[PDB]
RNA sequence: CUUUAAAUCCUUUAACGAGGAUCCAUUGGAGGGCAAGUCUGGUGCCAGCAGCCGCGGUAAUUCCAGCUCCAAUAGCGUAUAUUAAAGUUGCUGCAGUUAAAAAGCUCGUAGUUGGAUCU
């Protein structure tokens, strides 16, 4: 939680128009849940999911 | 039948919650600060302290001029000067009720030992009076919780049989000396 | 930085109110956490009395938020109580914070029986309800203590009130309302009609309209 | 980090040993 | 039910010895021993983790 | 609304003596009806002769076998089914041994998990169970 | 020596009497109520724990143990009686539409309660 919370700071601070980190996995016990760390603006459909979203 | 007296009384009281944190923290502040031994030993300076808040606060009801409240309650604020816990200009019956449990536990014969500067810390008193090191004005007293009046507060001294103020060795120093 | 949106926020800002007890007196809503910030500020503490999850069904499984219960104030004046419910238990404690501190009253405080020196306990036997929890609170001798459960004690050790005897009936285990009845009867302490509060009212000035010249240079 | 393992475990068997934890974070000496 | 089963799990754990250390404190001397723990030279340092016996 | 005249002390006295009679904590304790009725007559402890070891199965979401011992009193021959508390403790019993049984903690009600049980065992043979369970002693024959 | 009928015990004094000052402090506990370890090993809905809620089906914060920590402390657990908590017996001071509960209706003796008014 602390860790994503640096990070999507930081990538916000540094002037994108929004992000949205997600960590997937047992981050704490034996079934494994996600996370969802999101801010701003964020756009999934259509063609500019190419040029304006940048994913990893 | 028999020549017996069965009357004896409890000298504390217990609370009501077991566990309760900031009641043990504070009661275990007051243990580190004057040198007790156990919990019981501020749940008996509670005690006393809680019958004499119940006695004044009986005696406020009654009015000014009734013949209880004035004989009974300056009765009652002669002692608390007597030992020291009270002063002269405060001797009305509504500064008891703002006593502490401190003003009581500063009265000790510990605390009072290392006061005066004849120990060097509130557990060094606390030997010094139980290995019969300290007397009061003629006699040597045995017991830490001796409540100290305030006409026997000049003369606290070290016991003349005593290595620290008489002087004839004790056990450790003499056995020294044998080897010497 | 604090850019005030109110006639109030620009008039605490600019130094023009002395006291949060002019806001008081004109009976005004307070808006801006910051002007208690400005006010009360460096004596101010809070405590969080529960995290509470709450949860929404709904047809993908339940949806959980979390409540946090803030109590807040200045020992010796003032307290507040907020409820803030949010996807986020730091963001639930952060805007229940924010609404503890707009919630603040001013508690009147009196004495037992001689009134010899400073104020110690309630003036006299308020009441206070939220939801079958009735809250009492008596007037206690110069040192008794609060005598009370423990949720209440920290609202009322919060307010400045060193000694006070208690009652609660109804079912005290939900803790908001509980909270929210000894917060209810020590907002009752200035609304009471003791015979000191008899004398004529002398009025004076709104500070909006004392500083009506002021608020149009903004 | 208490708040996460509040967040996540409040509705595990350790649901009174999280919030416990997360009181004691929060409320501090 | 069958009764065979009882002691099960006490006679079979493996039996590790206790490990002998010094005499703990008493009295007067542990009390100011555990007020010198917590109250003077408090360490000032990572609050909130104010739970003495924390592993990790 | 409630009787509040002056002379009225008989009506109020008299009221509540019948209505004291619906509380069943009341009623439970001075009918007499539940004490000769208590295998023990109203005491804390009691003595028995162990008949045999009948271990009894636990209640609906838990599941194991609890290890009771089946007890008869001496004072006035009720049968008793009391429970061995701890782990390896029915193993310090034999049949036919003299055994003191308390109360499980309730006041004569089954404490969760056993059903219809209101006994433990509290020592055998003269010898206490934490004695032997501990191993401070040695059970004698 | 003193005490006592005579003794003891305590008080008073010789001499000996402490360094792991081994001249070792225990009884319950560490999920929440409720102070204090989701440390390590074992067991694997078994043994067992647990007043209540619950724990245990192969990573057990709860069982059996080791360590560590907590509470009271020459004392601490358990069982049962009883009192407070219980405004859950209610005079103070509860309830009665739907949670337990207003008699089917009315008359009526005892009981209980009874309007102003006299210097």
């Amino acid at each position: 939680r602390r860790a994503c919370y640096g990070v999507l700071r930081f990538i916000m601070e540094s002037g994108a128009k929004g992000c949205e980190v997600v960590v997937s996995g047992k981050l704490r016990g034996q079934r494994a849940k996600s996370m969802k760390f999101v801010d701003g603006l964020m756009i999934h459909s259509g063609d500019p999911v190419n040029y304006y979203v940048d994913t990893a | 039948p028999v020549a017996r007296s069965w009357v004896c009384r409890k000298t504390y009281v217990t609370p009501r919650r077991p566990f309760e944190k900031s009641r043990l923290d504070q009661e275990l502040k007051l243990i580190g600060e004057y040198g007790l031994r156990n919990k019981r030993e501020v749940w008996r300076v509670k005690f006393t302290l809680a019958k004499i808040r119940k006695a004044a606060r009986e005696l406020l009801t009654l009015d000014e001029k009734d013949p209880r409240r004035l004989f009974e309650g300056n009765a009652l604020l002669r002692r608390l000067v007597r030992i020291g816990v009270l002063d002269e200009g405060k001797m009305k019956l509504d500064y008891i009720l703002g006593l502490k449990i401190e003003d009581f536990l500063e009265r000790r014969l510990q605390t009072q030992v290392f006061k005066l500067g004849l120990a060097k810390s509130i557990h060094h008193a606390r030997v010094l009076i139980r290995q019969r090191h300290i007397r009061v004005r003629k006699q040597v007293v045995n017991i830490p919780s001796f409540i100290v009046r305030l006409d026997s507060q000049k003369h606290i001294d070290f016991s003349l049989r005593s290595p620290y103020g008489g002087g004839r060795p004790g056990r450790v120093k003499r056995k020294n000396a044998k080897k010497g | 930085e604090w850019m005030p949106v109110t006639k109030l926020g620009r008039l605490v800002k600019d130094m023009k109110i002395k006291s949060l007890e002019e806001i008081y007196l004109f009976s005004l809503p307070i808006k801006e956490s910051e002007i208690i910030d400005f006010f009360l500020g460096a004596s101010l503490k809070d405590e969080v009395l529960k995290i509470m999850p709450v949860q929404k069904q709904t047809r993908a499984g339940q949806r959980t938020r979390f409540k946090a219960f803030v109590a807040i104030g200045d020992y010796n004046g003032h307290v507040g109580l907020g409820v803030k419910c949010s996807k986020e238990v730091a963001t639930a404690i952060r805007g229940a914070i924010i609404l503890a501190k707009l919630s603040i009253v001013p508690v009147r405080r009196g004495y037992w029986g001689n009134k010899i020196g400073k104020p110690h306990t309630v003036p006299c036997k308020v009441t206070g309800r939220c939801g079958s929890v009735l809250v009492r609170l008596i007037p206690a001798p110069r040192g008794t203590g609060i005598v009370s459960a423990p949720v209440p004690k920290k609202l009322l050790m919060m307010a400045g009130i060193d000694d006070c005897y208690t009652s609660a009936r109804g079912c005290t285990a939900t803790l908001g309302n509980f909270a929210k009845a000894t917060f209810d009867a020590i907002s009752k302490t200035y609304s009471y009609l003791t015979p000191d509060l008899w004398k004529e009212t002398v009025f004076t000035k709104s500070p909006y309209q004392e500083f009506t010249d002021h608020l149009v240079k903004t | 980090d208490p708040y996460e393992d509040f967040q996540e475990n409040w509705n595990t068997k350790h649901s009174s040993g999280v919030t416990r934890e997360l009181m004691r974070e929060l409320n501090g000496g | 039910g069958s009764l065979a089963r009882a002691g099960k799990v006490r006679g079979q754990t493996p039996k590790v010895a206790k490990q002998e250390k010094k005499k703990k404190k008493t009295g007067r001397a542990k009390r100011r021993m555990q007020y010198n723990r917590r109250f003077v030279n408090v360490v000032p340092t990572f609050g909130k983790k104010k739970g003495p016996n924390a592993n990790s | 609304g409630k009787c509040r005249g002056l002379r009225t002390a008989r009506k109020l006295r008299s009221h509540r003596r019948d209505q004291k009679w619906h509380d069943k904590q009341y009623k439970k304790a001075h009918l007499g009806t539940a004490l000769k009725a208590n295998p023990f007559g109203g005491a804390s402890h009691a003595k028995g002769i162990v008949l045999e070891k009948v271990g009894v199965e636990a209640k609906q979401p838990n599941s194991a076998i609890r290890k009771c011992v089946r007890v008869q009193l001496i004072k006035n021959g009720k049968k008793i089914t009391a429970f061995v508390p701890n782990d390896g403790c029915l193993n310090f019993i034999e049949e036919n041994d003299e055994v003191l049984v308390a109360g499980f903690g309730r006041k004569g009600h089954a404490v969760g998990d056993i059903p219809g049980v209101r006994f433990k065992v509290v020592k055998v043979a003269n010898v206490s169970l934490l004695a032997l369970y501990k191993g401070k002693k040695e059970r004698p024959r």
